């Protein structure tokens, strides 16, 4: 039987059958229910939207994400999503398919128990394993010696690999990713007049950020220079006809990745924790780690960070020492193609969760075959 | 039996719908507000997993999330005294509810449902698994007499006042 | 010489100088317009009128506000109300005093610019400098922490400061105040009958806002209450001798506050948003800021409010803390008050934007020696 | 801690959330004395468990870390470095020095400073240096209570010697070896 | 007469303080900045003792910690044509901190403290010591200008943007 693969991400869903080299679904993780009252019998009969049709009605809804921070907080909404997807995007049958989730590391223990619980008794899947995602994501790079850095929507973490064997102690996380950009960007809009209070104009924030921000290699001299002439200046045209103008707002919003203390937060930034987490590391195993660095995650295709990342960590490490910065066109998905290519394995299929196992040894069997 | 069971302080404010909502034409007043109580009793990773695996299911069977069950449970509900496990099984919930530390923001929220929706328009012959859950939440069981809505038709302060655009356009 | 604070609020106008106790002026900011046309010749005719002489003859004028929602839009009727201000109010040259301003956080930063350009320009005074509106009141309460939570007529919104230090990413804003409640009773008003449609009569709304309703502590309970009996009734006496009676009217208006779903707004109410602004505050700070809760302008002299806001932080907040409202009885010019003593201060002297260091920089140099 | 924290839901990020963890730490943690008994019991029931007040109101509740954070005292491996124990540590220290002056060693254990504190650890390292140690020896540990200030007990009494003020450093020797003197006059 | 000082890669790191602390009301963006380049300037082990004892004395003399030091040697440094030596010293400085490893950082370091807490707002009136300094870290002298800030009157965008909580309440 072929295997699935579900990324339950902190802002999108990634599906698809094992063996496949793209998602065959990709809708965002929202759940919606109406906030207006209803007025015509008949047309109002359902009580909550999920994935692409919350999007498109959410003039009338109330959009709630149900994941913050890479944990899951609302499990009735998640069993809806999950339900969704089995049945609406991918039209298959849980209880006949293995399955494959997904988790960022440093993630709360209950958080996979709970999993486990819902995958073996409200869908009966005949197995299922859990990965960590950064690891998933090297798979997709044929590589086995690297540092990833994976930055969703909700969860920026770092796990150096080398030869195989992971260095657990060195394994950086951080809660500042996408979602926290797309905030910041909302606040700092209404410098300009542009107010956005509610979830939909949330999600028109998060348009905008994804079709006009950019990293610049120098933050200083850019900001001079937009503050000098209008050409960095563009326009986006609002759903109902407006249209708006931003200007060092492009590459202001994803700064705070090298300067969380824009928005308070007193962490550093992305670079800097990329150096911490190899340094953490084996004397003899810095020179490989500093030629292998991994990039994954939707909020990484910001036009040039792989440059600014790359100026950064070359300021940060010694001389003698060559950088480089891998980063794939397809960084949106190499933790999903990872995952496909883990349960395409052949030596893989040996470490499933089998539901005998799991009845034998309860919901703690997920700590212990996995990592 | 479910001693040291722990809650999250405000897990249930997420799930009660909108003021205006509650006025929809095809709203529902007791699916909606089960599932806000339903949310409201789920346990936090602070209680022991033994302990925590026993109200789980408990809850599953007499607050599910689905709507075959509800149904299902919903027929066999109503003539409760041919099941007499059903009469012992919610019994406990009646402890756990009126013991919740949040039960006065509860109230008021359950209360806002009877106001606008109306889920206790049958005034006494409520099915038998909500009429319970209220008693836990309010014990006098003073919902079944009425809500104490308005009626000024009468309207002894009679006003017959004219205004600026009354003004206008008058008859007589 | 004497400085000069004029707190321009979305409804009312407040100035005065800098040592006083009281503003000495409170007029409203309204411009009215003639919608008629006059016959009588030989007496003398204005095309405009500011402050309480539009209140007077509104029966034959169309009243506008120049400030909405906290932001400033006709800057014509503006420049006319600072006029009426400088000249007709105080008696005073403003070539000659300093003058305090005062605005809203997180507004767009066009407005400050044009405070600027149109008080070193226009009325060219000696020197300028704006303020946060709950910081000033912060001031007038004579503490150093605590969470100030300001609602006037166009904007409420939260700031909390420990120690003299804020923290800007929990500064939280809400276009929800006294305006949108005087709309909000105009509309409940015609389930009895009572209909009022021109801007002369929407005065005769807001004041019947002020002088009934009242915020009660349990909303259900209040709510059988008037429509057991007639006790809450109260009687009310309109301009032309009509007399207009109000029931559950009065305590459903000032509900908004708390239920904002009632206007159609997807916000939460105040004290979830006062709970969710401490929230975001560092951990060692929430025990001061729950005791420390402080209340200024108009929207907050409900009868009950601080009751009510006292019961339902309680609720969100832990057992353990102790939660207490501060609601000084002049909280109604608290703003103004702590405008007076920071002009006063000896040390605030060095922090004033004098003429020579705006003619050198721009209307920009606002944004650098102003929060 | 903080590491092992975040398996509860627990996120300490910032430097006062480091100091609030030290603080969880000294108030709850002890050494138990069968790490893998003492395990099994945790997982077991609930007994272990305790609960401490968070300093805004909240109330968190530890189990097993309360003696899963000090293990990393006996087993470096937790936080991945390659040494050894410090019972080890101890044992290999008293191996270096000559045959004669081993009895001796093994029988005036003293322990100072405030990792030392934790209640138990006298016991375990009692326990793992008689595993290491030859049958006949005698092992004896000595764990004063105000071991938190041995040091400063120490100075205290070196400094009020008589026979102490002829090993001073004094302005008139600086100026004439520079700083290079603390190493020639102190060890 | 300064081969070999050898420096730690990050050592100014820890100083620089964070970017919302800048526009503190009550903010020495001048003697923060001089704290980061002093601990930039750090002489390591690596260095021979001689060399870095003299480094030593004449960062102390020019780059102090007290504030009283750094008070008395600014009012000293308005009139800096009768101290020759001061002259000597500031020079030699300077061919140090051109050479620095770290030169990039320290570069966007002292443009962010010019931007943020405004550094340089005498443009070109700047004490002597700060002169130098920012010369070394930046050679082409471009700082006299300014950060060249942005102004929003010019009204490139005529605006006129109403979104849903600005629709609800509109004035004409
Ligand atoms: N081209 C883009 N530029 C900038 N940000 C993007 C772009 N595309 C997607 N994003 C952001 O990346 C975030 C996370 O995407 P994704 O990688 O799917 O998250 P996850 O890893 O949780 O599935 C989204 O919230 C989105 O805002
Ligand atoms: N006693 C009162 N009861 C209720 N509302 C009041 C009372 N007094 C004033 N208000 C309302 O407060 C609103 C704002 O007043 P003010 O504090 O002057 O606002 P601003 O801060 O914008 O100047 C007014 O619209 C008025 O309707
Ligand atoms: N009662 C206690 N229980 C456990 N640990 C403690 C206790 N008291 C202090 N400590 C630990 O001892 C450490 C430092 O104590 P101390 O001996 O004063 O250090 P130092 O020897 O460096 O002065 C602290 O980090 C604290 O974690
Ligand atoms: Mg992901
Ligand atoms: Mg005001």
């Amino acid at each position: 039987t072929t295997a699935l693969v579900c990324d339950n991400g902190s802002g999108l869903v990634k599906a698809g059958f094992a063996g496949d080299d793209a998602p065959r679904a990709v809708f965002p993780s929202i759940v919606g229910r109406p906030r207006h009252q209803g007025v015509m019998v008949g047309m109002g009969q359902k009580d909550s939207y999920v994935g692409d049709e919350a999007q498109s009605k959410r003039g009338i809804l109330t959009l709630k994400y149900p994941i913050e921070h890479g944990i899951i907080t609302n499990w009735d909404d998640m069993e809806k999503i999950w339900h969704h997807t089995f049945y609406n995007e991918l039209r298959v049958a849980p209880e006949e398919h293995p399955t494959l989730l997904t988790e960022a590391p440093l993630n709360p223990k209950a958080n996979r128990e709970k999993m486990t619980q819902i995958m073996f008794e409200t869908f009966n899947v005949p197995a299922m394993y859990v990965a960590i995602q950064a690891v998933l994501s090297l798979y997709a790079s044929g590589r086995t010696t690297g540092i990833v850095l994976d930055s969703g929507d909700g969860v920026t973490h770092n796990v150096p690999i080398y030869e195989g064997y992971a260095l657990p102690h060195a394994i950086m996380r951080l809660d500042l990713a996408g979602r926290d950009l797309t905030d910041y960007l909302m606040k700092i809009l209404t410098e300009r007049g542009y107010s956005f209070v509610t979830t939909a104009e949330r999600e028109i924030v998060r348009d905008i950020k994804e079709k006009l921000c950019y990293v610049a290699l120098d933050f200083e001299n850019e900001m001079a220079t937009a503050a000098s002439s209008s050409s960095l200046e563009k326009s986006y045209e609002l759903p109902d006809g407006q249209v708006i103008t931003i200007g060092n707002e492009r590459f202001r919003c994803p700064e705070t990745l090298f300067q969380p203390s824009f928005i308070g937060m007193e962490s550093a930034g992305i670079h800097e924790t990329t150096y911490n987490s190899i340094m953490k590391c084996d004397i003899d195993i810095r020179k490989d780690l500093y030629a292998n660095n991994v990039m994954s995650g939707g909020t990484t295709m910001y036009p040039g960070i792989a440059d600014r990342m790359q100026k950064e960590i070359t300021a940060l490490a010694p001389s003698t020492m060559k950088i480089k910065i891998i980063a794939p066109p397809e960084r949106k998905y190499s933790v999903w193609i990872g995952g496909s290519i883990l349960a395409s394995l052949s030596t893989f299929q040996q470490m499933w969760i089998t539901k005998q196992e799991y009845d034998e040894a309860g919901p703690s069997i997920v700590h212990r075959k996995c990592f | 039996p479910f001693s040291g069971l722990k809650f999250k302080q405000n897990s249930f404010l997420s799930t009660v719908p909108s003021v205006t909502n509650m006025h929809s034409m095809h709203f529902d007043a007791r699916e909606t507000f089960l599932g806000v109580i339903r949310k409201a009793l789920e346990p936090d990773t602070s209680t022991p997993f033994p302990v925590r695996r026993a109200f789980d299911g408990l809850r599953a069977e007499i607050l599910p999330n689905d709507t075959i069950k509800s149904a299902a449970l919903k027929a066999q509900c109503s003539d409760i005294d041919k099941h007499p496990e059903l009469k012992a099984k919610m019994e406990t919930l009646k402890e756990v509810i009126t013991h919740h530390p949040q039960k006065e923001k509860l109230a008021e929220i359950a209360l806002q449902f009877a106001r606008e929706a109306g889920l206790t328009r049958l005034k006494g012959e409520t099915d038998y698994v909500l009429s319970n859950v209220l008693d836990g939440l309010i014990g006098d069981g003073s919902w079944r007499a009425g809500p104490a809505y308005e009626s000024y038709l009468n309207k002894p302060g009679v006003d017959r006042v004219i205004t600026t655009v009354d003004g206008l356009h008058m008859q007589r």
